[PDB]
This record gives structure tokens, sequence and C-alpha cells, in this order.
DNA sequence: CGCGGACGAAGCC
DNA sequence: TTATCACTGGCTTCGTCCGCG
């Protein structure tokens, strides 16, 4: 019989902190047994790795550190468990040992991130092609990203499968697809995913084991909670989705909007074909904040995650996951636990360092871009000066950026009465992430004073750096030049 | 063995692509923008008039049909690269009005004011097409004949058809140079890299440019590539770029003669 | 052993991470593209082996940075329904919607000089000279420049890099000296990012990460060229000695 | 009467 | 001095309706 163990089977790529030659892939119970040992496991899909570290974080925390002075009480453990430096395999092994069978993703019931009755019901398969991102569907253009007829496809090996499969999970095509009869109701109509194009920010440190630590947001008092892969229930399609105060629920793992069933390969090395396929019908809004994206409300007074986007250089969102402030928008929960010195680790703060996966898609089923991002390391009144720093400089930056955009913009049409704007961003955030950089670590940049509280106005002289380079050669008319240097003239201050 | 055509034709106010905006498109090289026609809508153009020609050669000379399915050769031993003028270009605003024939009690306010960007140049156009896998894929050599003479004459007849109809922008190149290559396939790009300066036109000075960039390539690298270049100037001798042909057609007959 | 490459041209784009509509490239070159030229260069077939090609070094040298451009890029767009690129269900869709629109990004007036060390890398240096397929910058449409290869054959070409190499003109104070350079090696700010390349098969391109650390460097002023004409002549100078 | 082609149903404010 | 300032599209599956044969 096909099956397909994801403790066992090897499908996460790990590099050591060792050798730093030839990453090994290990299933997910062997990377999560020797985390002290390795420095990361990766997946090449950011979707499937920004779920897939809601998994692990998850996992650890049910293992260890869940439901609990509460606060005083998690920051005192935490600081036992930080300190400690390695988990024992025999609470792993133990709690594994509680659903030791569950953890098929080709199991004859209760299939690993599945649902079983789906394989009926759904007349047509959607198909491989369906399911994996970048690979082109049935009606599709098959342009891009290997063509894919949709005729004699060739199967996914199961752990890419995985892949797809968490990407799918986490972020899914909001449009309608393969119909699901349920006691005599058929809409094809299927929902959106539920944090769907946000950048997920998930703190490192020099290995994977105190990084998944550290990722383990802190669960808030209330009902225990059970993931999906946890539920001993196979859900109801019809009816509610119940809140959930206990950390799978404000860790979205509580249920997903989606439901993939993936055929099994005779061997079990393929996937052959795929249903993805709604799983609830009325949406319900879930608890508290996403404590690893950024938050932010906008007039009307939604409060959304800031969606990501490939045009923006990821500097400035960087300064946002700073506040003891409150720049316009809410942020994250998590960073705002885990790294100010309230909290309790002594160096691994000092060490620690951010990783961001953004995925940027339509509100649709339409995608463009997806992105890692590895920052730097980065962390009370001395530190309030230096986030004071920070802030006035992201801020002086973009903000001064647009208004160069609006400049540009206008100039080219009251001259003409634009080609620039493209170009003239181009150039400014390539020449502005260096300089912001030098302003945080107060090095010496022309126009900045190190170690001076107030902006400088360094920014204002890149941006007439880039403004000049852009529009040279068209402030060549008379006409046109008094238009462009009467709006260069704004970026002065 | 490579065979690849150099040419450098001259195009009058023009518009031939387009961004997502009016302009049109532009690649800043050598510190100055300068207006470029990318290289798949040329080589689109040029695929309808050798398959137009031609009455499976074109996808084995170009890489795939665009309306068939994968036919498991993708690739097409042909390279275009992306024409860029000599020089640097101011992208040209032209203002225009639509005019609104039923007129009221009152007078010219005009049907649609809006204005519409485009640009003049001389573009350094150039491409290369590797024989051997030609002659591997299609088999008779005679087919490979039709082929690259055919799709040389194409290269340099055929221009895109963008905003034509507004613009005229139908001309043959100046200068046109086939080298047979045996070594490697080699652009004379980077002849351009200095934008030459203006006021007094560019096709000779381009011309000699384009002679001393060759004279100096091939006095590192002395090589047995067989050459020959055509002109619509007799005034100017060229004598890195070959010997010279009274006509294109002939040209592209004594390269592809050259080639088998 | 070892040689030094200069990625040149009027437009080059080393792209990676983008799957999509939107192709996006990298400031800096990969290391899967110069594995990938290298291999069209001797004729690997796409799905062979390319182990062959481990084991390699790249230090590479920023001349000029460049300023990256976004190319507008449709494909079918204004042809008969009939003609249009094919859908997976196989049913053309229609001409309203029948237009790709793909927004390809590129790095245009950049000018790298990698300095490509390993075992073997004076054959492929061979197989530059001679290529199986034209060998190109990222995207095919882009056309190397002529001098691609500097020196075919040079004992420690990173000493070579580092000094001895013309750059092109920047700002040279009076009397001053010591321009500063970004040089990007591979092992000893910093980014992470998926390049190696496990396998070229088209069916499934698969990669894995290599680890860029950029390197601020300090090379004699001497080295910059004079304003106009002059970084050609020196180029050229320094390709026959 | 059969077949082919075209538009609509959301999800979304 | 006054009037004028375009559209269209590059999302999802399938079903139904309509035009055609």
């Amino acid at each position: 019989p096909p099956s397909f163990d994801v403790t066992i089977a090897p499908w996460l790529i790990a590099r050591s902190r060792d050798v730093l030659a030839a990453p090994e892939m290990l299933g997910l119970r062997d990377v999560l047994i020797r985390s002290h040992e390795l420095s990361d496991v990766e997946i090449p899909l950011p979707p499937g790795a920004a779920v897939l570290w809601r998994i692990l974080a998850l996992i650890t925390a049910r293992i260890t550190g869940l439901d609990q002075n509460p606060k005083r009480k998690w920051q005192a453990r935490r600081s036992q468990i930080l300190s400690k430096g390695r988990l024992d395999p025999e609470a792993v092994d133990a709690y594994f040992a509680d659903y030791s069978e569950r953890f098929d993703l080709f199991h004859p019931e209760r299939p690993w991130l599945q649902d079983p009755r789906l394989r009926e019901e759904c007349p047509k398969t959607s198909g491989v092609n369906k399911l994996a991102w970048g690979r082109t569907a049935g009606e599709n253009q098959v342009w891009l990203g290997g063509h894919h007829h949709d005729l004699d496809p060739h199967p996914l090996d199961s752990a890419e499968a995985v892949w797809h499969l968490l990407a799918t999970l986490g972020y899914g095509p909001s449009g309608m697809c393969t119909a699901r009869v349920v006691r005599g109701r058929s809409e094809r109509n299927v929902t959106a995913g539920p944090l769907r194009g946000t950048v997920s920010y998930h703190p490192l440190g020099r290995t994977l084991f105190e990084s998944l630590i550290l990722n383990i947001p802190y669960p808030g008092t209330g009902a225990a909670d059970l993931a999906f892969w946890e539920q001993p229930e196979l859900n109801d399609p019809l009816g509610l989705p119940e809140e959930s105060a206990g950390l799978a629920g404000i860790l979205r793992l509580d249920h997903f909007r989606h439901a993939v069933l993936l055929h099994p390969s005779p061997d079990g090395s393929h996937v052959v074909d795929a249903w993805v396929t709604w799983a609830w019908r009325e949406r319900n809004i879930s608890p508290e904040l996403d404590p690893y994206l950024i938050y932010q409300t906008s007039k009307e007074g939604r409060v959304y995650p800031r969606p990501a986007e490939a045009e923006r250089a990821i500097w400035r969102d960087l300064d946002a996951l700073l506040h003891y402030g409150e720049d316009g928008n809410y942020r994250p929960t998590i960073l705002d636990n885990c790294t100010p010195l309230a909290q309790v680790p002594q160096e691994v703060l000092d060490s620690l360092r951010l990783r961001a996966f953004g995925f940027d898609q339509d509100g649709q089923a339409r995608d463009k871009q997806w992105f890692t991002a590895t920052t730097p390391a980065v962390l009370d009144n001395e530190n309030a000066r230096i986030v004071r720093r920070i802030t006035l400089a992201r801020k002086a930056a973009e903000a001064l950026g647009r208004r160069l955009e609006k400049a540009c913009k206008e100039a080219w049409k009251e001259s003409n009465s634009g080609p620039w704007v493209q170009h003239g961003m181009s150039r400014y955030w390539a020449k502005a992430e260096p300089v912001f950089w030098n302003i945080v670590y107060d090095r010496p940049a022309q126009g900045y004073t190190p170690g001076m509280a107030g902006p400088g106005n360094a920014f204002n002289l890149v941006a007439l750096a880039a403004y000049d380079e852009v529009t040279g050669p068209y402030c060549e008319r008379p006409r046109v030049a008094k238009v462009v240097e009467r709006h260069r003239s704004t970026l002065f201050s | 063995t490579f065979v690849d055509i150099h040419a450098i034709q001259t195009l009058p106010y023009s518009n031939i692509n387009r961004d997502d905006l009016g302009s049109p498109k532009t690649v800043v090289y050598g510190g100055k923008e300068r207006t470029r026609v990318s290289s798949q809508s040329w080589k689109r153009a040029v695929r309808h008039e050798v398959e137009a020609r031609l009455g499976n050669v074109s996808v084995n000379l170009f890489g795939r049909m665009l309306a068939e399915l994968p036919s498991t050769e993708v690739d097409g031993a042909v390279q275009f690269a992306h024409a860029f003028t000599v020089h640097g270009t101011t992208v040209e605003v032209d203002f225009f009005t639509a005019v609104d024939d039923i007129p009221k009690e009152n007078d010219h306010g005009s049907g649609h004011m809006n204005a519409g960007q485009f640009s003049a140049g001389t573009f350094y156009r150039y491409a290369n097409v590797n024989l051997d896998r030609l002659v591997e894929n299609t088999g008779d050599a005679q087919t490979a004949r039709t082929a690259v003479a055919e799709f040389l004459r194409a290269f340099l007849s055929t221009v895109p058809s963008g905003k034509q109809n507004a613009t005229a922008a139908m001309t043959l190149p100046d200068l046109v140079h086939i080298a047979v290559r045996f070594d490697r396939p080699i652009s004379f790009a980077p002849a351009f890299e200095t934008a030459l300066y203006g006021s007094d036109g560019y096709t000779l000075r381009a011309c000699q440019e384009l002679n001393n960039y060759a004279e100096r390539l091939r006095e590192v690298w002395p090589d047995d590539a067989i050459r020959g270049y055509a002109t619509v100037e007799n005034k100017t001798d060229l004598a890195a770029l070959g010997e010279r042909y009274d006509s294109y057609p002939a040209l592209i007959d004594a390269m592809v003669a050259a080639a088998f | 052993s070892g040689f030094l490459l200069r990625l040149a041209g009027p437009m080059q784009s080393w792209g990676e991470h983008s799957m999509f509509g939107e192709r996006d490239t990298l400031p800096y070159p990969s290391r899967s593209g110069l594995i990938g030229m290298f291999a069209a260069a001797q004729g690997v077939r796409r799905g062979d082996p390319l182990d062959r090609y481990k084991e390699l070094k790249f230090t590479v040298r920023v001349d000029r940075p460049g300023v990256r451009l976004v190319d507008f890029h449709t494909i079918g767009g204004g042809l008969p329904k009939e003609r249009t690129v094919p859908t997976a269900a196989g049913e053309r869709r229609d001409p309203k919607k029948a237009t790709i629109v793909t927004s390809r990004s590129y790095l245009a007036d950049a000018v790298f000089t990698v300095a490509v060390t390993g075992p073997e890398a004076d054959t492929i240096a061979d197989a530059l000279a001679a290529p199986y397929w034209q060998p190109y910058l990222g995207r095919r449409a882009f056309v190397p420049d002529p001098l691609l290869v500097l020196r075919r054959r040079v004992a420690d070409p990173v000493r070579e890099l580092v000094e001895a190499v013309p750059l092109p003109h920047r700002r040279v104070e009076e009397d001053a000296a010591t321009v500063l350079v970004d040089l990007i090696y591979e092992e000893g700010t910093l980014t992470v990012l998926n390049d190696v390349p496990l396998s070229f098969d088209s069916k499934s391109r698969r990669y894995s990460t290599r680890q860029i650390r950029v390197v601020p460097t300090e090379v004699p002023a001497t080295l910059v060229a004079g304003p106009g004409r002059d970084y050609q002549n020196k180029l050229f100078t320094y390709v026959k000695q």
C-alpha cells in the first residue's frame, strides 16, 4: 500500500552550521530531533515555508510550553528552555506517540492535512497542474513556468507535492474550482486563503532550534485548542467554523479554507491527480491578529495586514518591526513579545536575525511575485534613541521619495501640458537603501551628520541626484526646463 | 559556424514599439538613455515575412511556433539582439487633438486633447544564426540554404508594424555587414557605448566608428572570418569590414555560398 | 588555473526566485546563470549531470552597478484567436484575453568582472572560444560583449581583478587613491539566494541556496579610466598583453 | 436536433 | 479668451444559452 510518512521520509532540505557542504534532505522527526546540530532547514517555496514555520512552532509548543502570573511564568519557563539549549528526544517521540498513525499523507483514513471524503462527490480531478504553483493549470496559457499541457502530466515527487500543498493551504486561489456535491449542494466556488498576500516574519538564531523556539507565539489564556492535523474529528463542510482562542486557532492551523487531496503513485514516489476544493461556505472572522504579519489601518478603520509588494524595498518594513511608538499601524505581536529586553533571553537577542516570506499576488487567483528576505540582526532609552533614529529616517526617506514621485509625474505633465517616475524610483530606491543602512549603523554618509537625532536631509541629496539623473536630457528645451526645475525646487525641503 | 549580421538602420520620427505607457522602450546605456525596439517585436515581424515567403524550418530556425505545443525543440539557434540607438535620444512628445465634426454654437471645443510620445534615430541592429545546429536539425543542406538566405534578406527588409499608419517608418538599412565567423559571434554594440555627438547626422560617422571597432577587434583576434558589407554610400571606404559588394542580395548570396 | 570573465553589454539580467508573469533580476550575477552559460558553451544537454561544473569559485567585482529597468513584454497580442498561444486545456482563449503580459526586468549599463577559479576552468574557456550554443547574459536576447573572456589562462585571477584591470570612469578627487569597489565572495552586508543549479532539466529545474558575501574593497585609483573613449582602449590594451 | 461558442456565477467593496 | 481631456485587455471552472449546422 502507498504510504509516505512526513516524520520519516526526507523532504526538508537541511544545512547544518557545520561543514557547510552538501545539505541533506531529512524528514520532520529527524529534523526536529537534531535541531541543535543543523543550522537551518528550508523548502524552495516561500509560502510553503510561511506555513512550515507555523507548523514547527505549534508542534514544539504543544510538546513544551502550552496553556501557561501567566506572563511571568511564560517568560520564566521560556528562559529555562532557551537556557537549556536542547529538547529531549523522548518528549518528541512522546508527543508523536499520541498521533503515530496520523502523519501519513496518503493515509486511508484521516490523510495528513487533507480531507478523505473529497475523493467521492468530486467527479473530475483537479490535476497536479492545478495544485502546484508555477505550473500552468488546465485553462492557463502554458507560456511560462514550464509548459504543461494538462495532458499526460509528469507526476510531482511527493516531497514537492507537500510543499505545494502547504502553499495551497496558506495562499490559495479565491476563484471557483472543481465542484463537490455535499448532501445535494454543489457550489464549485472556493474561498481565499487565510493570509493571502502578506509577508510572514519569523526571527532566526544560529540554528533551527532556538529559531523555532522564538517562533512560538505567546498563547493567551483561553480554551485549549488543536490543529487541523491534530483533530480527532473529520470536519463537516457545512456550519460555522467555530472560533478558537487557543494558539492553534491564532496560528491559523485550526482549519484551512481550502481542501486538497493527493492521489498516490503505486510506489508512493509521485502524485498523479489532485483535488483542490472548498471546505466551508460562509466566512467567519478568525480571532486575534496573526503574530507574524504587520498590520495597518487605513481610513474606514479596517485593520488589515499590509499586502506585500515586490517593488517596495524591504528595509522600510523592518523599521515598522519596532514600536513602543505607533507610526499609524498596529504592528506584529510576536516581535513585540519576543525581542525587547523585558522578555528574558540574555545574549541570543544580540545574534538573532529576522527572516521574511512575502508572496504578493492578486486578491483573486492571479499571482505576481514571492520573495524571501533574511534581513540582518537588529534589536531601553538608548535603544529608544536608536529606534527613534530609524523611524525619523524611514520617515524622511519614503516621504521625500513619494514627494519626488508627485514631483516627477506632475513635472512631465505640466511640461507636456510619465516615463520619468519609473526610472526615477528605480535609481532612487537602489541608491537609497545603502544610505539608510549607513544611517542605522551611525556610519558617516555625505549630507548626513553622524550621531544627530535629526534626519539630516541626506535623502534630499539622494533624491536630487536621482532626479537629475533621470530628467537631465529633458531639461533641454527651455519650457520643459522651466517646469522640471520649478518642480525640482520642492525636493530641497 | 555562426553567421552574424550587423546593420545600421535609421528610422524617422516613429514609435514602432512602445511601453505600457505611450513612450517607446529605452535602454540607458553609456550613461545616455537611448531608444530601442525590443528583440521579440522585430523578430516576430521577421517570422511573418520568412514564413510568408516560404509559403519544419520555422520551428528549427526560430525556436517554436507561438500557437503550437512544444515539440521538444523550443530553442532556435537564432539570437536577436535588441536594437538600440547609436546616439542619445530625448523622447519627443507630439501633442495631438481629435476634431469633433458636428459643431454646436460654441467654437473649437475639440473632441480629444492628448499627447503621444515618439522618437527617431539610427538603430544599430544585430543578430546571429548558428548554422551547425541548423544543419544538424534540418537535415538537408539546401533547406539550410533557403532558410539562411531567405532569413537574411528578410532580416534586412522587414520593419515592425507599430503606429506605422500614423508614421511611415519604412526604410532600408544603410549598412549591412555579414561576417561568417567560425570562432564565436561578436556584436559591435560596444562600439557605440559612447553615444555619438549630433548636429551633423550619424550615418557616415556611425559607419566609420563601426569600422574602427572592427579594425581593432580583428587586430586582437586575427581570424579566418569571411566578411563583406554593403552600404548606400560610395564616398567612404571601410577596409576592416571586408570586401565591398554592390548590393544587399548579392552580399547575402556570397555569404550563404561562403557558409557551404 | 582560472580566468577573468567580464559580464558586460548594453543589457543583462540574472534573474531568480520569480516564477510568474513578472520576472526580476538580481543586482548581481548569479552562479546558476554563469554555470548554465558554460554548459551551453560545452554542449551540456538540458538535464545532463552538471556536477562537473561543481567545485567552481566565483569572485565577482562590480565595476559599474548599472541601473535596472522594467522591460514591458507582451506575448501573442494582436493575432487572430486561431493562432494564439495554446491553453493547457487546449482551447485558445478569447482574443480580448489572449495576450500574455509579462513584465521582464533587466540590468542596463552594468558591468561585472567575474573571476571564475576552478579545477578545469581552462577547458570551459576553451569552450567559450568556440561555443556549442551562443552564450548570453541571462535572457538569450541579451548578447555578450565581444570581450567575454579577458584572459584565457591566469594563475590567481582574483589578484588580477583587485588590480591591473581597468574600471569605468568615476569621480577621482585630486591626489586621491583607493577608489571603493564592491567585490562579491562566496565564502569569507550579505544575502541568501537560491542559485546553485542541481539540474537544468527543463521539466523540473531545481536549485539550492548559495550564500553571497558583499565585501567593499579598495582598489588603486590608477585603474579608473579617463572620461571619454579611453576605457575601451585600456581594455583592449589589457586584453592583448 | 446536435454541436459549438460565448457569457455568467463569485470572491469584493 | 474658451472649449475640448477615449476605450479595450491580458483572474479562476464550468454551465448555460444562443447561433449554427
